[PDB]
């Protein structure tokens, strides 16, 4: 995805293309003229840590002042299914950033629930739980998230619920 | 897949097939260089060197220049929903524009999709 | 004038709420209580409202949907009242769907008056 | 079941040629499949020590732990816990090289679905 000045382009390497419609794109064709990075080696890694050492207070994080960070709220329970949360933090601990410029992230949900998925994560680097539920104010306010980034809501028992209407109350 | 999951190469495929987990390593001057992989962001056209062209500059010449300065990748348009409209408002709502013809002004308060590279 | 009735109904609710809306003494019952819901009717509440002719009304249709609001025509409303379920397992579920209707309707006309139950 | 419990490392270390392999699919649940009938065979007394073959047992450590109690008196045992799907735990017991491998299914009786069966 954009190398530059650096490749000479060889034949026949079929590039992509934006346009719209696959009769524009056709004239392209006819031209008249210390462990910190994984063992791949993409994606930063870290030692397994346990949950005792991530899991946070209000108190907590109310000290810790949490900026430019985001916030992955949840709602599940012991008996919902899995929504694999490893999937989403692999994208955003890319070895393109750099150490100082990653984003921090925490979890706003049920403890209960996170243990089922938190044997997927201890080898990622600046993550933090605090438990409690989204809808409190007293949670939403301790982790700052008025300065945050980006605040993403899901839910973990989407599809198994009873009601066939009112989804994602 | 190589562009919104971090990467798909046969490396890593190879190796999550094998292990169906990761593992840690360790750096070498080779499989380094591997770091060198444009992102995904966003510039601000009110402070950068890009504020000159915010009045009314084409989004072409603004293309071109940022490719011979930089090699600096844009192709989107987040633009505040009320801009067309002259009445000033409090509306924080973008939309987002693909792919802009070449004869396009530039609305000062205009945030632009972007890929760089790696330092 | 009329009001709006949506909700939980059933025998021993529509009953419940009759027998003290239209009692004698409260001399002024001047009003059309059209009713509101998604199931078809069906057990003796047909004959209820075949009794109470001149009185009552019904509708077949949810109030999640602005065509069928419209087609109840509140934008004339008086008010609109909502009976809630009491008796269901989980009472935040039943809740959430009483704010549910709220906002919809809210989001369908901005003015009318509602008197929703809670849990 | 300490002198027999096998770690990847120790396994990777060991060299082991002219066995036999064996996959559990069981659990705590699970009932019991019956494998002394199995090993007993293999060690019999018609051949003697030295041309003897070698059992590794591939399954879960709570079954295996349920069913030791009845097969720790015969020689030349040796155990590793993990899954038999991991690629990795498959070729650190030099598959390649293997006699022949057995698969088993502890669960077959409970199981009732009419798909899936054995999958």
């Amino acid at each position: 995805i954009n190398p530059g000045n650096h490749l000479k382009i060889q034949e026949g390497t079929l590039g992509f293309f934006i346009a719209s419609d696959a009769k524009e794109v056709k004239r392209a064709f006819f031209y008249c003229k210390v462990k910190k990075y994984d063992s791949t080696g993409m994606f930063h890694w870290c030692a397994p840590k346990e949950i005792e050492k991530v899991i946070l207070t209000r108190s907590e994080a109310a000290m810790t002042v949490l900026s430019g960070h985001v916030v992955v709220c949840i709602f599940g329970d012991v008996s919902s299914a899995l929504i694999g949360l490893r999937n989403l933090v692999m994208p955003l601990r890319a070895s393109n950033f750099h150490y100082h410029e990653l984003k921090h992230i925490v979890f706003v949900g049920s403890i209960e629930y996170l243990k089922r998925e938190w044997e997927t994560l201890h080898n990622f680097p600046k993550v933090s739980i605090l438990p409690g539920t989204p809808l409190s104010r007293a949670d939403l306010r301790a982790v700052n998230i008025n300065l945050c980034d980006m605040c993403v809501i899901l839910s973990a028992n989407q599809n198994n619920i009873d009601d066939t209407s009112l989804q994602d109350k | 897949r190589t562009l919104v999951t971090g990467g798909a190469t046969p490396e890593l495929e190879a190796l999550i097939a094998e292990e169906n987990a990761l593992r840690g390593g360790y750096s070498t001057p080779q499989t380094l260089a591997n770091r060198d992989r444009c992102r995904v962001a966003q510039l601000a056209l009110l402070d950068g060197p890009f504020a000159d062209l915010g009045d009314g500059g084409c989004y072409g010449d603004l293309f071109c220049k940022a490719l011979k300065t930089y090699n600096m990748l844009c192709f989107g348009i987040y633009r505040l929903r009320d801009a067309h409209l002259s009445t000033p408002s409090q509306c924080t709502k973008r939309y987002v524009i693909t792919n802009p013809p070449y004869e396009f002004e530039l609305v000062p308060t205009d945030l632009i999709f972007c890929l760089m590279q790696f330092d | 004038k009329h009001i709006v009735v949506c909700g939980h109904i059933t025998l021993e609710s529509v009953s419940n709420f009759l027998k003290d809306f239209l009692h004698k003494d409260r001399d002024d019952v001047n009003v059309e209580i059209v009713f509101l819901h998604n199931i078809s009717p069906n057990l003796e509440l047909e004959a209820l409202f075949k009794r109470h002719f001149t009185q009552v009304e019904f509708y077949q249709g949810s109030v999640l949907n602005p065509h069928d609001l419209a087609r109840v025509k509140i934008e004339s409303a008086d008010a609109c009242l909502i009976l809630a379920n009491k008796y269901c397992a989980d009472p935040d579920a039943e809740d959430a769907s009483n704010i549910m209707r709220v906002i919809s309707i809210k989001n369908y006309h901005p003015k009318i008056r509602i008197i929703t139950q809670m849990l």
